[PDB]
């Protein structure tokens, strides 16, 4: 995270992944968001 | 007659003669006279006679004499005056000593005479305890004559009832294991019944309780739940229930659990009530027991039990609790959740949320609904039973209470948390979300965000998170000023609170 | 919402 923007994105990914892990459905927008930032997803997910 | 003036006095003198040979003879004679009423009364009315008999019995070395004197005392114990004379002659200490006798006929006479004293003679219990009778009796539980055991066990019951000191001595003497062994070894109904009563008495003692469970008491008592003897079955159920809150870690419980599920169908209200209570405790945080109970048709049996019980809360509370346990945290929780619906249980479950149900029952019912809502196939039917408006009403009233402790042993904080938790799960369905929002609950959920109780914060953030998955609702939540209180929850140590709160914020702005 | 225990103590006959 080298900016407020990148920080926002990294935490949003983390929150959405945890949300799904806790058993709640994600929205279509969130689904697309996770794809757009698959890289970030894979990072903290790996 | 000549009995008082000549007979008794002569015989009592002979029983003290040095040449014990003339004693064994006198002993025999006295024993015979005790067999006939007239002379039995003459004997019991002679303190010198009774004393000579006691003395002789505990000093003799001639079996025939030991047996005759003990038998004499036995025949005298049938009468009130006889019980008193033996008592005053120091017969209890003597009898107890006779429990160490190698002669079976002597042990039977001694134990039965003591049983009669314990049953009718004032002061008998203390005397037996002081003579160390508890230790002697427990040590005799290894004998095999079932009628003898039935009397001995009953003596222990009489002595242990409401007497902690006695219960602890029985424990220290290995009572629990000896009694459990009897339950697994014999089939004599009277012995099983008397032994189950001793166990019932001990089962309310914090020290004996764990010992009985460790000795295999749960499984042993379970062996008799289908016996034709109703008194036996009921005493086993009572003992089982008392012990149940401390056996959630035993195994080899398949049979016990199977039988208990069957008993739920009984027409005997006490049998069903006890069975529900025991099942509720044994399924409490034990996934293996949860698995087995569902395996043997426990869900259907429990639903039927709730249906039949109606407003009888001694049955519905434990039964609903068992169901709550069974629809959560185990490999078969999902099928259980479905089964409740498949066996037509949803209508009654929701019904229990309304009066005349009392708080404890309401609390368990909300917890059950919360688990049932985890099954998507229960979303529509739960809604169609009117669960949501009632859950909201309960929530609103309870919150208002916490703002103006234990109401029937239930804090309203728990109702607020529970109802919000059920709504949180129900909000997974789009149509339920519409009902929920239409009840104008968003403003309330937002206020719950300020609750000082972490668990309430979690479910409040939780339901808003689900509601926020729909664009319009997310806007409405933001319009309610949720942003500030949510931001304050971002640093919570509780992952749920932190995650749900963050999610609502991301959903409101996206 | 963890599972809960019911505490019973029937030494004679419930009533």
């Amino acid at each position: 995270g080298k900016s407020p923007e990148e920080m926002y994105i990294q935490q949003k990914v983390r929150v959405l992944l945890m949300l799904r892990k806790m058993g709640s459905n994600l929205t279509a927008s969130e689904e697309e968001f996770l794809r757009t930032y698959a890289g970030v997803v894979n990072s903290q997910l790996s | 007659a000549e009995l008082a003036t000549r007979a008794i006095p002569e015989l009592t003198k002979l029983l003290n003669d040095e040449d014990q040979v003339v004693v064994n003879k006198a002993a025999v004679m006295v024993h015979q006279l005790s067999k006939k009423e007239a002379s039995r009364h003459a004997i019991m009315r002679s303190p010198q006679m009774v004393s000579a008999i006691v003395r002789t019995m505990q000093n003799t070395n001639d079996v025939e004499t030991a047996r005759c004197t003990a038998g004499t005392l036995h025949n005298l114990s049938h009468h009130r005056e006889g019980l008193l004379a033996i008592f005053k002659s120091g017969g209890i200490p003597a009898l107890v000593k006779m429990l160490g006798s190698p002669v079976d006929s002597v042990l039977f006479y001694a134990i039965t005479t003591l049983h009669n004293l314990l049953l009718h003679q004032e002061g008998a219990k203390m005397a037996v305890r002081l003579a160390g009778g508890l230790q002697k009796m427990v040590a005799l539980l290894n004998k095999t004559n079932v009628k003898f055991l039935a009397i001995t066990t009953d003596c222990l019951q009489i002595l242990a009832y409401g007497n902690q000191e006695s219960k602890l001595i029985i424990l220290a003497s290995g009572g629990p294991q000896a009694l459990v062994n009897i339950m697994r070894t014999y089939t004599y109904e009277k012995l099983l019944w008397t032994t189950s009563r001793v166990l019932k008495v001990l089962s309310v003692c914090s020290s004996n309780k764990p010992a009985i469970v460790e000795a295999g008491g749960m499984q042993a008592l379970g062996l008799h739940l289908t016996d034709p003897s109703q008194r036996l079955v009921q005493n086993c159920l009572w003992t089982l229930r008392n012990l149940s809150d401390a056996a959630t870690k035993q195994e080899g419980m398949e049979g016990l659990l199977g039988t208990l599920v069957q008993l739920l169908g009984s027409d005997d209200i006490n049998v069903v009530t006890c069975a529900a209570g025991i099942l509720s405790n044994l399924t409490c945080n034990n996934y293996k027991n949860k698995m087995m109970v569902c395996q043997v048709g426990g869900i259907e049996a429990l639903v039927r039990t709730v249906l039949r019980a109606g407003d009888r809360e001694d049955i519905t509370e434990p039964a609903i609790c068992a169901l709550r346990h069974l629809t959560s945290r185990h490999q078969e929780a999902e099928m259980a959740q479905n089964a409740v619906r498949l066996h037509y249980g949803l209508p009654v479950v929701v019904k229990l949320l309304h009066p005349p149900s009392h708080w404890p029952l309401i609390k368990a019912t909300v917890g059950l609904i919360r688990n049932l809502a985890l099954c998507p196939a229960n979303h529509a039917p739960l809604r169609e039973q009117g669960a949501i408006p009632r859950l909201v009403q309960l929530l609103v009233r309870a919150h208002q209470d916490t703002q103006r402790q234990f109401v029937e042993g239930v804090r309203m904080e728990e109702i607020v948390e529970g109802c919000t938790g059920a709504l949180h799960i129900l909000a997974r369905d789009v149509h339920n979300r519409i009902v929920i929002r239409g009840l104008n609950t968003i403003p309330l959920f937002v206020q719950l965000l300020y609750s000082p109780i972490e668990n309430i914060q979690r479910v409040a953030a939780g339901v808003l998170c689900e509601l926020a998955q729909d664009k319009e609702a997310a806007e409405a939540i933001e319009a309610e000023g949720a942003t500030a209180p949510l931001t304050e929850l971002l640093h919570s140590r509780n992952e749920g609170v932190a995650t749900y709160a963050a999610a609502v914020l991301f959903r409101m702005s996206e | 919402d963890a599972d809960t225990l019911l505490h019973f103590a029937t030494e004679s006959t419930p009533d």
